């Protein structure tokens, strides 16, 4: 089998490469450092990194958000270091948990929340920014830049835009590593079992979708390594045995096939569908429907199992039953 | 009936097993011994399910469920309808999935090329023994699998995740989650970028290697490469999976209480307990 | 870390679901013999002589029984309460008849809620209904109370750790998370739900459509209530040492009928139980126990689920003296 | 009465249902679908299906000057050495005579631009060291000059004398050896080469075969067709370097 796919046999190098964009080639900042066990499955060059105006500013803004979670944090267990420390993954910034509406809510409930939250937006923002501009500067399609747009709807869906729409600030997810993964169920929960939300279904499918392809695309141009496959844009503008094999490959496999070319479009939708199936389904969530599951019921979808125990009929509608 | 360029590579050679007797096409589709055992086992299985479904009380495709067997029955045959043809479909998918794999090999084989997808598809099936072999033998019964159906099936994934109060604190779990949105994102970067090189549009010039490789260097420092990208590619999505086998294989043999508990481990260290 | 198979399974629904216990074999046997301590009934002694409410001085409640009965009960009492102290704990040695010792006012409370519980929580307790022995364990104070605030070890017997003790501010988290089986949900199910009936569990919506007019903006609950409820039912699974799939069909977590198990109604009834023993009983006493006794802001310790279930489905695996000691319930 | 209820139970969620799969098959169907015939359509026998299932020629502008433009009509009317083994539409072929210099099967090559790949400024991309003499060995790789090569008949086929590096990437794609008793210099491609401390083993070919490796026009370039023609080579191999390798496996 070919070694080369495993790992680089033998490693070269020579001279550090740089393409001029049209703007901030002074904004590059650093020292072009190598590195030999990185490059036995990479690229041994790490550095130099591009500054910005765009990119400093995410990362104010970034800081500024995580130093008011890390602080509420802190807070939640007295400021003692080793505490924090340990209770780490249990300690969350959490949103209003009282009723207020869509009124700010008071610092001590949810209003630093806000604010992070607010600081967070900003940030990821200003970072998209840094990624549209780069590929224009140096010449490129912006299609990272748009599907990056989704992922970061998808956060001020479950952010705010929900939160708003049905018009309550305790909607959205808690900053924390437990608390926010916490939410993932209490909200499930409140809208009648996620699993029967079609988006959520829609998302996983994409999701497990690129999970399939990237497998599957990634094992064809390892298999096509001996002709070159992986110098993909000329083998999109000079088509080669590489992705002949690769196509005919699928073809004799599955009936049909993509081009070394469509297939990374094929590739870049499944991600991208992922983000706006999640954004769908969380736009209708609370807005237009309250039950997933009954709605799938009040469709006929959701399906019926007989009983095993015997069935149990809601004690609290019996004649008598108390409070 | 051939692609333009699809004639030349058309040779015979290549099977793993019966040489020129399978050794066609039909259509676009290679044959093969593999795409004989292939087409059995799917004739089979979808046979069974669709006859087994006609016991079922409802003919709409969202509520069809073929269950296994009560936990009862252990490892032992079950009556048909009692988790018997779910018994059956479960040898065919095995016997499907695998034809379909080794098939792979073959067409790799005539090709000239790595064995690496028929390789990758290891993977999904390997976790699909996970589920409705390895855990359920483990726990002594076929009747741990999962139903095959398309809603049903996810309920037994919601149960079988709050048997264990939350399963988001699985830490197999946590891992396989990592590793599923990562990949999305990376083939999302992947494909996007070798898009916006050959697409720059305004009928500007198509870029090079190079500019791929500068996009990244500048946007976060580093950048891991063409071949390089692949294999990494290759890697996180195996591992939504080879990771997320153990968190599956675990709950339940090898741990039964809830996972939020599991990280006492960590919680309670006698240190800052 | 990760406990040996193999593990005993049940079958909780409908072929399929995956829904039922998971036990290791290892944690239920150790339970199996803390819960076997449990003193068998005395032998029965026959009914003669007179009613004890004229031979004896103070017999409120027990006045039935005949004195070879009465002081059977009080042999049992003892065992259950303080097989330790004898019962020179509620009693002055010479004068029995003294409610001297506070034990004494308070046991007699103990007594009727006892026999409470036997006679209207059916509903729940039914054959095997409770005993002293229940939820003391052979102690004065039982090894399993909660107060207005979380509380660590859970198991009183058990010396705190300076960051467990309630008064260290950082062990907040810790106190909480331990109680709902050691996620991080930021609620305290048992003050919440379990003191009083001012809040109601149920968060999941009844219809497939957003009903108006309790859907938009500060008409709605909010979703913090939907964390407590899955706080709740984190401290209930554990409190019973069981998962959700004991109750409900995940499925559905808000229907009843075919997607709930027989347990899901008997818990239910069990919720109501708590918070009549709680507001009736066990709160009350803060007026009649030592300031010792009572909690930071002086309430009396009160029971959750664990108090009697003590980590299994059934406390004490369902062992019962409702038959022996037929003066404790139910009341005919 | 409900939010997002529309007459005659329809609800919001419903339609944006319909919408959503409407959304999904279009840009599978009509979009993606098509795309994936920019290459290699139309099939080898003006029927409609055949308009219908393309779409419009997209051009690509070269950076190096030029325009490529697909799909395009692409007649592959080089000769091939193949014969039928049956009558039947699903039959395979074979090869007449010596499929690896016939470039047969496993063992073809695409028409590719007889053009020299290049980098972003116009140097040849893939060069051997000995021209681009500013990339080295990298600290503490095998340094593969010198060592012999060994076939897979475990003869020695001739001697590793340069490595040849893409230099857009940092990568080395070829090693450049000598034919043993042929007076001719032979590229291989790397994913060939088990490359050890003291030897270079390669199992596509057999030593003698190492003979008749496609030559190369210019000996300090290769052009992208000549690059195929080089990985097709060995991979031709795989299959027939012996009258064994076409048969079963097991
Ligand atoms: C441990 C957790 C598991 C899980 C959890 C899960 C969730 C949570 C969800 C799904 C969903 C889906 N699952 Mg399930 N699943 C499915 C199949 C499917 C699809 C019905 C659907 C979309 C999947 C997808 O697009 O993938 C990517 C692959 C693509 C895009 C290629 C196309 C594949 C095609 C869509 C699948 C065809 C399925 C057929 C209807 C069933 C087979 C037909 C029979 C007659 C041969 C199969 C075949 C298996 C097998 C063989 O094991 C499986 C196992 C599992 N699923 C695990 C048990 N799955 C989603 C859904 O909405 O279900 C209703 C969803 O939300
Ligand atoms: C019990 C509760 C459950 C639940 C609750 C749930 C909810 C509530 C939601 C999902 C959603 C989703 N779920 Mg589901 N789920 C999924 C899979 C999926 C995802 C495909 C999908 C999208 C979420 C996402 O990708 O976030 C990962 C991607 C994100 C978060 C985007 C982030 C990118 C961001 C721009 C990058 C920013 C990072 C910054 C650097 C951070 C710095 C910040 C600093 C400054 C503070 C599977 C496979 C399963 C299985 C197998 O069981 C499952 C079961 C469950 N889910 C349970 C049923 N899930 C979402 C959905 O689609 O609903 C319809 C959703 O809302
Ligand atoms: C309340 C219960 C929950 C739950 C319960 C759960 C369980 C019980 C398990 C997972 C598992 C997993 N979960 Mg989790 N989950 C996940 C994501 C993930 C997946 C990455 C992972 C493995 C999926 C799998 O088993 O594929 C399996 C799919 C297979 C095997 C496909 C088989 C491929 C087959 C060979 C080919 C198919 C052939 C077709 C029939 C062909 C059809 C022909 C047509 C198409 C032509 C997310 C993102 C979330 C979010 C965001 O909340 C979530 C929440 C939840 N999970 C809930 C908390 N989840 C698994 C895991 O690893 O846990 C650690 C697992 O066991
Ligand atoms: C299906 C498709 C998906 C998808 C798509 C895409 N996703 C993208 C993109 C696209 C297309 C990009 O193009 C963009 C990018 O860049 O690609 C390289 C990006 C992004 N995806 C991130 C994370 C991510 N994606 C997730 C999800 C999915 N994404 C889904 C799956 C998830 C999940 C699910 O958890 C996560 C966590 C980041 C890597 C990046 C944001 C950078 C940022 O917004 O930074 C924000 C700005 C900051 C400053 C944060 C950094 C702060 C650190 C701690 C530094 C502070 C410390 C300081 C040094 C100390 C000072 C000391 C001083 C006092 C001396
Ligand atoms: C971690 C790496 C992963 C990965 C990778 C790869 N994935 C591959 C390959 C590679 C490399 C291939 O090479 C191969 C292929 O050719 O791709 C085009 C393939 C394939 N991935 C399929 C489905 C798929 N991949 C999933 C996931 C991952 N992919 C993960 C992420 C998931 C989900 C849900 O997650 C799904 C559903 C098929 C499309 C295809 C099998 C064809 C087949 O097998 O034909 C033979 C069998 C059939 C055509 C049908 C089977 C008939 C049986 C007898 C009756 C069915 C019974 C069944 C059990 C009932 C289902 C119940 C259901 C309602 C719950
Ligand atoms: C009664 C009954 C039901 C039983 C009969 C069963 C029946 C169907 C038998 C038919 C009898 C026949 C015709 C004869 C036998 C012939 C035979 C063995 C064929 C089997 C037929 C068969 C079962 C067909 C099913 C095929 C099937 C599994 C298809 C699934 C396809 C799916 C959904 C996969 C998802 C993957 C996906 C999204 C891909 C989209 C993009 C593609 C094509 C990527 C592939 C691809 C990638 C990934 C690249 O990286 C790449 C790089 C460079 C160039 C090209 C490519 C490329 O094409
Ligand atoms: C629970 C603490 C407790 C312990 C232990 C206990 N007692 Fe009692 N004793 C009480 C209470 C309370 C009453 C009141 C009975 C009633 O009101 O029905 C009582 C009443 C009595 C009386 C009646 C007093 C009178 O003359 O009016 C006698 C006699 C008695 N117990 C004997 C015993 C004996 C003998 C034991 C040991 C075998 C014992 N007790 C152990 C609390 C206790
Ligand atoms: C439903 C659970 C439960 C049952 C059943 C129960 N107890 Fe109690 N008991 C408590 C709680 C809670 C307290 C208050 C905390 C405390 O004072 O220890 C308490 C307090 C007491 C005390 C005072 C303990 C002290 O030293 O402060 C005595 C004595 C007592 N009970 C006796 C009894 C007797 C006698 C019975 C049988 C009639 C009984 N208990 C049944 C839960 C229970
Ligand atoms: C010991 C039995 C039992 C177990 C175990 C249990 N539940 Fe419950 N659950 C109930 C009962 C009873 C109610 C109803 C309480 C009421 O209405 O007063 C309920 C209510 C709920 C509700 C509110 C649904 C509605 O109608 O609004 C949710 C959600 C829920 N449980 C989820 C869970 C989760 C998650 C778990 C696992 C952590 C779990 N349950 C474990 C018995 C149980
Ligand atoms: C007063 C003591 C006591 C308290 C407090 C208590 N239980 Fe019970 N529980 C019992 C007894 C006694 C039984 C009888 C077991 C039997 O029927 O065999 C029981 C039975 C049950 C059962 C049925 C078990 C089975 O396998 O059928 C469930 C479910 C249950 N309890 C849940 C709860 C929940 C939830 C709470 C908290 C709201 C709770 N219990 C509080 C004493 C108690
Ligand atoms: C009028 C104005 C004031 C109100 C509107 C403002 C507005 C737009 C608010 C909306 C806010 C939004 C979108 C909030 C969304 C928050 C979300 C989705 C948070 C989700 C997850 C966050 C997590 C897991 C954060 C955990 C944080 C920590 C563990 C501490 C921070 C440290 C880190 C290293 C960050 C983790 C980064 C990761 C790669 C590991
Ligand atoms: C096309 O090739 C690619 C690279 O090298 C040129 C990358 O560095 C990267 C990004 C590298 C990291 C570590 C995100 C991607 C996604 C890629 O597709
Ligand atoms: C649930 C996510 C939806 C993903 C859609 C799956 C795409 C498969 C497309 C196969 C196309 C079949 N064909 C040959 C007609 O093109
Ligand atoms: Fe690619």
């Amino acid at each position: 089998a070919d070694y080369q796919t495993i790992y680089t046999q033998i490693q070269a190098r020579g001279p550090h490469i740089t393409v001029s964009g049209e703007w901030g080639d002074n904004d590059r900042v650093g020292k072009p450092f190598y590195s030999y066990w990185l490059g036995k499955i990479g690229d041994a060059q790490i550095g130099p990194i591009y500054l910005g105006a765009s990119g400093i500013a995410a990362f104010a803004f970034g800081s500024t958000a995580i130093l008011i979670i890390l602080f509420n944090m802190a807070a939640e267990v007295h400021f003692d270091p080793l505490q924090f420390f340990r209770q780490f993954f249990w300690l969350g910034l959490y949103p209003p948990k009282a009723q207020y509406g869509m009124g700010i809510p008071p610092l001590h409930d949810g209003g630093w929340w806000l604010m992070a939250g607010l600081f967070m937006t900003l940030s990821l923002g200003s970072w998209w920014i840094r990624v549209y501009s780069r590929a224009r500067a140096l010449g490129l399609g912006t299609h990272i830049a748009w599907n990056f747009a989704a992922a970061i709807f998808f956060v001020l869906c479950i952010g705010c835009i929900h939160p708003t729409l049905v018009g309550s600030w305790s909607e959205g997810v808690p900053f924390g590593i437990w608390p926010h993964i916490d939410w993932l169920t209490a909200f499930s929960i409140r809208y009648g079992n996620f699993y029967y939300c079609p988006w959520h279904g829609f998302s996983i499918g994409f999701a497990y979708g690129c999970g399939l392809l990237f497998a599957a695309h990634g094992a064809t141009i390892l298999a096509v390594a001996r002709f070159g496959g992986d110098r993909e844009i000329e083998q999109i503008t000079d088509r080669g045995t590489a992705v002949e094999r690769a196509a005919l490959f699928w073809r004799w496999t599955i009936g049909f096939n993509a081009t070394i070319e469509s297939v990374h479009r094929w590739g870049w939708f499944f991600s991208l569908m992922v983000m706006v199936s999640a954004s769908v389904g969380i736009l209708l969530t609370g807005t237009f429907v309250d039950n997933w599951y009954l709605w799938c019921v009040k469709h006929g979808a959701a399906p019926d199992y007989p009983a095993y125990l015997p069935a149990t009929p809601d004690p609290a509608s019996l004649p008598g039953a108390p409070k | 009936a051939l692609l333009s360029f699809e004639r030349k590579y058309r040779v015979r050679g290549g099977t793993l097993i019966g040489g020129d007797l399978f050794d066609f096409w039909v259509g676009p589709y290679f044959v093969g011994f593999f795409g004989v055992s292939a087409i059995f086992f799917i004739f089979l299985g979808v046979s069974l399910i669709g006859y087994a479904a006609s016991q079922g009380p409802t003919w709409d495709p969202f509520a069809i469920s073929i269950n296994p067997p009560d936990l009862k029955y252990g490892l032992g045959a079950a009556p048909l309808l009692e988790g018997g043809f779910w018994q059956a479909i479960t040898v065919c998918a095995l016997g499907a999935f695998i034809s379909w794999m080794l098939r792979e090999v073959e067409i790799s084989r005539k090709l000239g090329i790595g064995w690496h997808v028929p390789l990758a598809f290891c993977v999904p099936i390997f976790m699909f023994c996970v589920l409705q072999v390895f855990r359920p033998l483990l726990l002594g019964s076929w009747g741990h699998a999962f139903p095959y159906g398309i809603l049903s099936h996810l309920d037994w994934v919601n149960n079988f995740g709050y048997q264990y109060l939350n399963w988001h604190y699985n830490p197999g779990h946590m891992s396989s989650v990592s590793f599923l949105f990562v990949n999305a994102m990376a083939l999302g970067l992947h494909g996007g970028l070798i898009l916006s090189v050959a697409n720059p549009g305004d009928g500007d010039k198509v870029k090079t290697a190079e500019h791929e490789n500068q996009y990244f260097r500048d946007v976060v420092g580093y950048s891991i490469g063409a071949l390089s990208i692949h294999r990494l590619g290759l890697f996180l999505a195996s591992n939504i999976f080879l990771t997320g086998a153990f968190g599956t294989i675990a709950s339940g043999p090898f741990w039964t209480r809830g996972w939020p508990e599991w990280w006492g481990w960590w919680l309670d260290i006698p240190f800052w307990s | 870390c990760f406990e040996p198979p193999p593990a005993t399974t049940t079958q909780t629904g409908f072929r399929g679901l995956s829904m039922g216990e998971v036990l290791h074999p290892a944690t239920v046997k150790a339970k199996k013999e803390r819960d076997a301590q449990y003193p068998p009934a005395l032998a029965a002694v026959k009914a003669e002589g007179p009613p004890v409410s004229q031979v004896y001085k103070n017999v409120k409640v027990l006045g039935n029984l005949t004195e070879a009965e009465f002081l059977r009960t009080m042999t049992a009492i003892t065992e259950w309460v303080s097989p330790q102290e004898g019962c020179t704990y509620c009693h002055d040695e010479n004068n029995l008849a003294s409610e001297a010792k506070y034990p004494y006012v308070v046991a007699r409370r103990m007594l009727e809620m006892t026999r409470a519980i036997n006679t209207n929580w059916t509903q729940h307790v039914a054959q095997t209904g409770v005993t002293c022995y229940t939820c003391h364990r052979g102690t004065p104070l039982p090894p399993y109370v909660r107060y207005l605030e979380p509380t660590l070890p859970l198991n009183n017997r058990e010396t705190p750790t300076h960051v467990e003790r309630v008064e260290t501010r950082s062990g907040y988290v810790v106190r909480l998370a331990k109680y709902t089986a050691y996620s991080a949900l930021n609620y305290d199910p048992f003050t919440m739900f379990l003191a009083n009936d001012k809040r109601q569990v149920r968060v999941v919506p009844q219809t497939a459509l957003p009903l108006v007019g309790v859907s938009r903006g500060k008409e709605r609950r909010p979703l913090s209530d939907a964390y407590a409820t899955f706080a709740l039912m984190m401290s209930i699974s554990d409190s019973l040492g069981t998962n959700c799939t004991f109750c409900h069909n995940a499925q559905t977590f808000e229907s009843w009928g075919k997607k709930s198990t027989p347990q899901r109604a008997i818990a239910w009834w069990g919720i109501r139980m708590v918070r009549d023993l709680n507001m009736n009983y066990l709160a009350p006493l803060n007026a009649s126990l030592p300031a010792s006794r009572l909690g930071r802001q002086g309430e009396a310790p009160q029971a959750d689920c664990r108090t009697c279930h003590q980590g299994v489905t059934k406390p004490l695996f369902g062992a019962s003296r409702l038959k022996d000691y037929p003066e404790l319930g139910p009341i005919k | 009465m409900y939010h997002g209820a529309l007459a005659q139970h329809l609800d919001i969620a419903q339609l944006v249902w319909y919408a959503q799969w409407l959304v999904i098959w279009t840009v599978v169907l009509l979009y993606l679908r098509r795309e994936d015939r920019r290459e290699g359509y139309p099939l080898v026998e003006p029927e409609d299906g055949q308009v219908y299932e393309l779409p419009y020629p997209k051009t690509f502008v070269l950076p190096h000057g030029g325009t490529v433009t697909v799909p395009r009509r692409r007649p592959e009317t080089r000769e091939l050495k193949l014969a039928q083994t049956d009558g039947f539409e699903g039959a395979p072929l074979q090869p007449t005579g010596n499929p690896l210099v016939d470039a047969v099967g496993p063992a073809s090559y695409a028409e590719r631009a007889e053009v020299v790949d290049a980098t972003v400024d116009g140097k040849a991309k893939i060069v051997p060291l000995r021209v681009a003499t500013d990339f080295s060995i990298a600290e503490g790789d095998v340094d593969p000059r010198g060592l012999p090569v060994v076939a897979a008949d475990g003869v020695e086929a001739g001697t590793v004398t340069d490595l040849w590096v893409d230099r857009s990437e940092h990568y080395f794609r070829y090693l450049e050896l000598s034919v043993a008793g042929s007076a001719r210099t032979a590229l291989i491609p790397l994913g060939f080469c088990d490359v050890k401390k003291d030897k270079i083993v390669v199992t596509s070919i057999l030593s003698e075969q190492f003979a008749n490796v496609p030559r190369l026009q210019s000996r300090d370039q290769i052009t992208l067709r000549e690059e195929d023609k080089v990985s097709a080579y060995y991979a031709g191999g795989l299959l027939y370097a012996t009258p064994e390798r076409a048969e079963s496996l097991l």
